[PDB]
RNA sequence: AAAAAAAAAAAACUAGAUACUAACACAUUUAAUUUUUUUUUGUU
């Protein structure tokens, strides 16, 4: 007791620490559980742990921490009794319905692990009494749970269970949820339903004919999910169910006719061209009859059938313009549509899919009246449709008149906008990019509007004003007005001192698009005055300002190195080297990219001293990014400049400077692909000391050098240095820790292609069997990787003689 | 922990794709069978090493040597030759 | 579990077989592989619990030294290490390509070598370099000061060679005043040993040019 | 933490150390050369010295060291300080011990160049040693001068033929 | 992936369709996460394409993908190119713990 | 007078001290599409 009650205390203290505890506390207690999970009784682990998850006081944060523990224990113990299976399904099962897909996925990993742990037989015995439940919620849950189990264990093993529930005459809800299981199985497997669809079809067909309507509807939705997930192939099976859908459509009306038209509508694109024409023309009558249906469901289905039928070749586009289209636009573009999003998406996408058959000028023609409507959120939807339609079809169809009215409505609806959205930018941009040469007579007022909007007091309208310039700059070059480029660039450079960062970044982006396009010498400010006004901006903190500023400065580094004096460039370097403490990634990547531009601009040796001075800092981001910077400098200005300086720097006694030296060398090797050959020979005595050194970090990082060196230096004909390097590596095979061992293994694999498969194998065959169960476990891994890289390449190299193995091969000893 | 548990999984996958991969304990027979299959596949695959085996064995046709090599991959093929 | 004496009898090179090789699952096969032609044995730091490196050997290792070719480039004086650069790009580019084209490390390693913990290459290279320069018949000035043997004076063992004869392993060794003229003794040398194209000769050597 | 002391690197080829063990290797980390331990910070070092294993290694080094390692005569008159500097040290620490003489063979010298003669070395705690070359194989080497009285002092030489005027600080030897 | 162990790839027979990367993961080898020197386009199996999941990035499988994903030159030299479909399935512990850490 | 032919530390437990690795991840994320769940019950 008192000895084992101490264990009962340890599990409680641990679980407490994970749920409510410090970060470094729970982080270690997780390790303690994962390593000690086998020695604690799963009766005690789950018996203690599960009661926590039932109460309502737990937050999502504290809940996921317990969930993670459940997953880590289940994946280990490997065998579990059925009561705990039922409990874990009671806790984990509700997660599949949760509001956000993260909780869905993490609750899904539980059941997909338990399905393997608990095995096939147990879970099915747990579900059988559950499907019969009178509750709606539980049945809803374990439909999804049952599907997750189905994908996890394969569907065929669980199929006769579904057949039993579906075909069961005993209970009705068993039929219902037994049919829903086919829904979520169809969803999870995706296209992979396919081969199983016949077996699944054993359920649906007869289960469709139940006297109760809510089953008849569920089967209709299953036919839709299977029909869409299948795609064209599945036709041959659905022919058996194709007949009753028609005797169901022509009668039941109401909410059922919606479901059956969803089914048949989803069946259309997989039908042969002969039948497609028939079944479409049959469906279109009911569609037109049902236009006035107030029900959201039925409208949603109508948009589906119109959505699919346009792809059918039988119906002609003239047939659509004469009849279906005008009845479409007037009914489904009513401003009451624009208020609810889920139906907005469907109407817009339906119009877009109709744009293929219909004329582009016809679709856009019907879409100009909604653009000129007064309602703002309605004009927004009217924008979305034009955006996606123009993206697909292009502007080549448009006559000058529609081309004028469209852009007019886009200017108007552009200037009154409220919410922040790119749909105008892209869309109003997608227009410009398409018709750009034809844009010229319209370009003068547009820019003027921008020049007004920049002076507006609201920050959003200033964002949206600056953003639209960056899209126009390329088409403004195509329209040849350079004076407008200069006038813009001047006005932006004057507005460049704005307070609000979110607008200022966009301003600098427009500056970027202007500078890349226009002739460098003709820029008014000019660049030489531009840059010293940029250098204080790098300290603006935030992010977007930093990102856009850095990319722009890099653009200057490419195009205009000679203007700013080298001392100013050094100010830039000292600001960036400080700036890359930023938490964001692209900030650091862009910064490191700019060091190549500056090192090319001014010189390598003035930058390198500054970088190497920064490797003495404790933080890891700084050291690693300065390593990448040294790599890029070595690439752009050549390795012969950087290599002696770095090899000198490696002599320092400090650890972090040495590791940084090795890493910077890794990057500078992977950046120059072929070169790499002249430079080895010098660095093998540098790797000599790295692979020898006591701590496990040098031996790790140096092997990474050996990977990038041996891969692209192979076949060059050195090969006497790689034998040396290998002779230094092989003893490291026994080393533990994940990071060193993966880098060492990668190193041996790279050296396999420098030495060759046989010359590399001569080391391994020895301990490839061996008594020691460990040396064996270590070498079979390298033999695995070598076998994956080489199968017929190792064939001459096996250590096999006629008396070494029983059969051998009699034909290897033949000589002619 | 989780890393090793991925190592086992990729082990099971690559052992399926590439057939023979030694894990830790593999019997000498289990490994020598893989060696035999690789060697025979090289002998048959390259038309060079197939010409060499065909002329050396003096068989009447190339296809006889190739099918001889394929058949040799089954264990019972030795005994089958002995019953002739 | 066949005894290793029974096991060593199967092997053409029985001296490799070890007491633990007896205990393998497949000793007959393992003894055939391990003594097969070119197979190099497993590194020997298994069965040791020291994590393959214990500082006892590692405490006294030298931090690093640049190759003499790179040390010639003068960076050692420019950047101070233990305890603005103004370098010529033509110079550095000539060091790696033109000057150091054929330069290779002094030692490297052979095929069969494997680096065990207590091994140190810095001594072995000094031993090769030792055997190269140090020769019979010659003595350095420092060792002559240690022996108090001025130049032009025969070493003290010359008499025991007069009685007993010349060195056995040095038949061609010529010593002043015995088998070799006494006047030719000068400075540090009192004795001296006095006993193609390989089809691919490149006949032209041209490095890739920078300009 | 370090008490401002400079801990030299292992390779610097030896200012006396406090503890002549803890170093910094070619890398950054701190080492104890006896126990062969790597320490991250000086506090961990102070815990090593205050640890039990380091004591065991110090003792084992202690044992390891403790197991291995009618005629003519001359007369000399050596004079010493006149209460000039000996006024600061009077704590009966061998103060009662008189100067000592020994005959040393030149076969061993700090330079080891020439040799082959003896020296009559004379030593006193503070002052520096003094030597006198004795080419003659034997002089004044008497035969039972006194009547065999056994207070060896240091050796037969010292009692036999030395006088220490401690009141005047004059050491006579003959 | 390379840096994150809990991730599980697909590794099925690559289909005829090219994977896609989000703007954030843009320009990265799906295997070793190397930004430099691309070589070939990735190809994903049927069961990794199907519907909306096809549009997601093949690394983070959250954001929508835009550019085609490339194997770096080294992963083509090692042959890790042709292993199979290099699509990550689960999201990993890091992303989830971020999501619930923030809120 | 002599020579000494080259190997020792632990492990375990429990807590505490401190370096460090992995271009690890860090503000974007939302216009086709599945948590959208009810005893069917919206009429030329
Ligand atoms: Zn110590
Ligand atoms: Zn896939
Ligand atoms: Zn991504
Ligand atoms: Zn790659």
């Amino acid at each position: 007791l008192n000895k084992d009650e101490k264990k009962e205390r340890t599990l409680s203290m641990l679980l407490l620490k994970i749920k409510n505890g410090n970060t470094a506390s729970r982080r270690t207690s997780m390790r303690i559980l994962t390593d000690k999970a086998v020695t604690f009784g799963p009766e005690m682990i789950f018996n203690r742990l599960l009661p926590i998850l039932l109460d309502r006081s737990l937050e999502d944060q504290e809940r996921h921490l317990m969930i993670k523990t459940i997953d880590r224990v289940l994946y280990q113990l490997g065998d579990l009794t059925k009561p705990y299976v039922h409990k874990i399904l009671v806790v984990a099962a509700p997660l599949l319905i949760d509001e956000d897909p993260m909780v869905r996925s993490t609750g899904q990993e539980i059941i997909t692990n338990l399905s393997t742990v608990a095995g096939l037989k147990t879970i099915l015995t747990v579900m059988r009494p559950d499907i019969e439940n009178e509750d709606e919620y539980v049945r809803n849950v374990t439909s999804r749970a049952a599907a997750v189990v189905a994908k996890a264990l394969g569907v065929n093993q669980l199929l006769p269970f579904i057949n039993a529930a579906c075909h069961s005459r005993k209970s009705w809800k068993a039929r219902h949820t037994g049919i829903k299981i086919v829904q979520q199985i169809g969803i999870l497997l995706g296209i992979g339903v396919l081969n199983h669809l016949t077996g699944l079809m054993s359920c649906i067909k007869d289960c469709l004919m139940d006297d109760h309507v809510p089953v008849r509807i569920v089967t209709a939705h299953t036919l839709s999910t299977l029909a869409e997930n299948s795609y064209p192939y599945g036709i041959e099976v659905f022919n058996v169910v194709l007949e009753p859908l028609w005797k169901g459509i022509r009668s039941h009306r109401g909410k059922v006719l919606s479901s059956f038209l969803k089914a048949v509508g989803s069946m259309i694109p997989l039908m042969d061209p002969e039948y497609a024409g028939y079944y479409t023309t049959e469906a279109m009558r009911i569609i037109r009859r049902e236009f006035d249906s107030p029900d959201d469901e039925m409208k949603k289905t109508i948009l589906l059938v119109l959505q699919k039928c346009s792809a059918v070749e039988s119906i002609t586009p003239k047939f659509l313009r004469e009849e279906i289209a005008p009845e479409f636009f007037q009914k489904f573009w009513v401003r009451r549509v624009a208020l609810d999003r889920p139906l907005n998406k469907v109407v817009t996408y339906t119009t877009v899919t109709l744009a293929k058959k219909l004329g582009c000028s016809y679709t856009i023609d019907k879409l100009l009246t909604p653009l000129r409507d007064e309602a703002e959120p309605f004009r927004t939807m009217a924008v979305h449709a034009v955006t996606r339609t123009v993206n697909l079809l292009g502007t080549a169809d448009l006559d000058e008149r529609l081309e004028t009215r469209l852009i007019d409505a886009l200017l108007i609806a552009f200037q009154e906008q409220t919410n922040s959205d790119s749909i105008i930018f892209k869309g109003f941009g997608a227009v410009t990019v398409s018709l750009d040469i034809r844009m010229k007579p319209f370009l003068a007022p547009i820019v003027s509007t921008i020049l007004n909007h920049l002076k507006h007091k609201t920050p959003l309208v200033r964002q949206h004003a600056a953003d639209l310039c960056a899209i126009l700059i390329p088409v403004i070059k195509n329209c040849h007005e350079f004076e407008m480029l200069n006038k813009l660039n001047i006005i932006l450079y004057e507005s460049l001192g704005e307070v609000y960062p979110e607008v200022l970044g966009s301003i600098i982006n427009a500056m970027y698009c202007i500078t890349s396009v226009m002739d460098l010498d003709k820029l008014q400010p000019p660049i030489n005055q531009i840059l010293p006004t940029l250098t204080p901006i790098l300290r603006n903190k935030h992010r977007k300002v930093e990102v856009n500023t850095i990319k722009f400065v890099g653009l200057i580094g490419k195009l205009a190195p000679t203007y700013a004096p080298p001392k100013e460039w050094m100010r830039i370097c000292f600001e960036l080297l400080e700036l890359l403490k930023s938490t964001n990634k692209e900030i650091r990547r862009s910064a490191n990219a700019t060091f190549g531009f500056i090192a090319e601009a001014i010189g390598p040796h003035d930058v390198l001293v500054a970088l190497l001075n920064n490797l003495k800092v404790q933080e890891r981001q700084l050291r690693v990014c300065t390593a990448v910077a040294i790599g890029i400098v070595a690439k752009v200005c050549g390795p012969y400049n950087v290599l002696p300086v770095i090899m000198n720097e490696y002599t320092t006694p400090e650890t972090n400077v040495q590791n940084g030296v090795l890493k910077a060398m890794s990057f500078m090797f992977e950046y120059i692909g072929n070169m790499s050959k002249d430079y080895i020979y010098f660095i093998t005595p540098l790797l000599e000391d790295a692979l020898t050194d006591r701590d496990l970090v040098h031996r790790q990082t140096a092997s990474n050098v050996i990977t990038h060196l041996a891969l692209n230096c192979s076949g060059t004909g050195h090969e006497d240095a790689f034998i040396h390097l290998m002779n230094l590596l092989i003893p490291n095979i026994f080393e533990t820790s994940p990071h060193a061992i993966m880098r060492i293994l990668e190193g041996l694999e790279a050296l396999s292609q420098a030495l060759g498969p046989g010359l590399f194998m001569n080391y391994i065959w020895a301990g490839l069997f061996h008594p020691a169960k460990n040396v064996r476990k270590a070498f079979w891994r390298v033999y695995n990787n070598m076998y994956v890289m080489y199968q017929d390449a190792m064939v001459p190299f096996y250590p096999v003689t006629p008396d070494n193995n029983e059969e051998y091969i009699e034909e290897l000893d033949l000589v002619l | 922990m989780a890393e090793k548990q991925r190592q086992l999984k990729l082990q099971k996958i690559y052992k399926q794709k590439y057939i023979g991969l030694g894990d830790e304990s593999t019997t000498r027979e289990q490994w020598q069978r893989n060696v035999r299959n690789d060697t025979l596949n090289t002998l048959q695959g390259h038309s060079a090493s197939l010409e060499y085996v065909s002329l050396s064995r003096g068989d009447l046709s190339i296809r006889d040597t190739r099918i001889h090599l394929l058949k040799s991959m089954s264990p019972g093929y030795k005994a089958y030759l002995r019953e002739e | 579990k066949p005894s290793l004496s029974q096991l060593k009898s199967q092997v053409p090179y029985p001296q490799i077989i070890e007491w633990y090789d007896c205990d393998a699952r497949y000793p007959g096969l393992l003894a055939s592989i391990k003594c097969t032609k070119n197979v190099i044995p497993v590194p020997s730091h298994w069965q040791s619990k020291k994590e393959y490196l214990s500082g006892r050997s590692l405490l006294g290792k030298r931090p690093f030294e640049l190759p003499d070719i790179i040390k010639k480039t003068n960076i050692e004086q420019m950047r101070s290490t233990l305890p603005a650069l103004d370098l010529d790009y033509k110079k550095l580019h000539d060091v790696f390509f033109k000057i150091g084209a054929n330069w290779k490390p002094d030692h490297l390693l052979c095929f069969g070598d494997v680096y065990y913990e207590n091994r140190n290459l810095f001594e072995e290279t000094n031993w090769k370099r030792m055997v190269d320069h140090k020769r019979p018949g010659r003595i350095s000035q420092e060792l002559r000061a240690i022996m108090n043997l001025p130049e032009g004076q025969l070493p003290p063992w010359c008499m025991k060679m007069k009685d007993i004869g010349l060195p056995t392993g040095y038949p061609d060794l010529k010593i002043a005043g015995l088998n070799w003229d006494i006047t030719n003794l000068k400075g540090d040398v009192y004795g001296k040993i006095i006993p193609r194209n390989y089809f691919g000769a490149l006949i032209s050597f041209e490095t890739p040019e920078f300009e | 933490l370090s008490k401002g002391e400079n801990v030299p690197y292992t390779f610097q080829d030896e200012q006396v150390r406090s503890n002549p063990y803890i170093y910094k290797n070619h890398s950054g980390k701190l080492v104890c050369k006896l126990c062969n331990t790597m320490h991250m910070s000086w506090s961990s070092v102070e815990r090593h010295l205050g640890g039990k294993k380091h004591g065991l290694n110090v003792l084992r080094r202690g044992i390891s060291i403790e197991k291995s390692s009618g005629s003519v005569g001359l007369a000399i008159q050596v004079n010493y300080s006149s209460e000039v500097k000996e006024n600061s040290v009077d704590s009966d620490d061998k103060a009662k011990v008189p100067p000592l003489i020994r005959i040393v063979s030149g076969l061993e010298l700090s330079d080891t160049k020439q040799k082959g003669k003896k020296f009559l070395v004379i030593a006193y705690e503070p002052f520096e040693n003094i030597a006198i070359e004795l080419p003659p194989n034997e002089i004044l080497f008497s035969e039972n001068n006194d009547m065999d009285n056994n207070n060896d002092g240091v050796d037969e030489l010292n009692k036999k033929c030395t006088f220490w005027d401690a009141i005047s600080k004059l050491y006579y030897v003959q | 992936s390379r840096h994150q162990f809990d991730l599980i790839m697909c590794l099925k027979q690559p289909g005829v369709q090219t994977g896609l990367l989000c703007e954030k993961c843009d320009g990265k080898c799906p295997i070793c996460d190397s930004y430099v020197r691309p070589k070939r386009k990735v190809r994903v199996c049927e069961n990794c394409s199907f519907g909306k999941q096809a549009k997601n990035c093949i690394i983070c499988n959250l954001n929508v993908g835009v550019n085609d994903a490339f194997y770096c030159w080294e992963c083509c030299r090692l042959g890790k190119d042709k292993d199979g479909c290099p699509r990550i399935l689960n999201l990993g512990s890091n992303r989830l713990d971020r999501h619930f850490e923030k809120k």
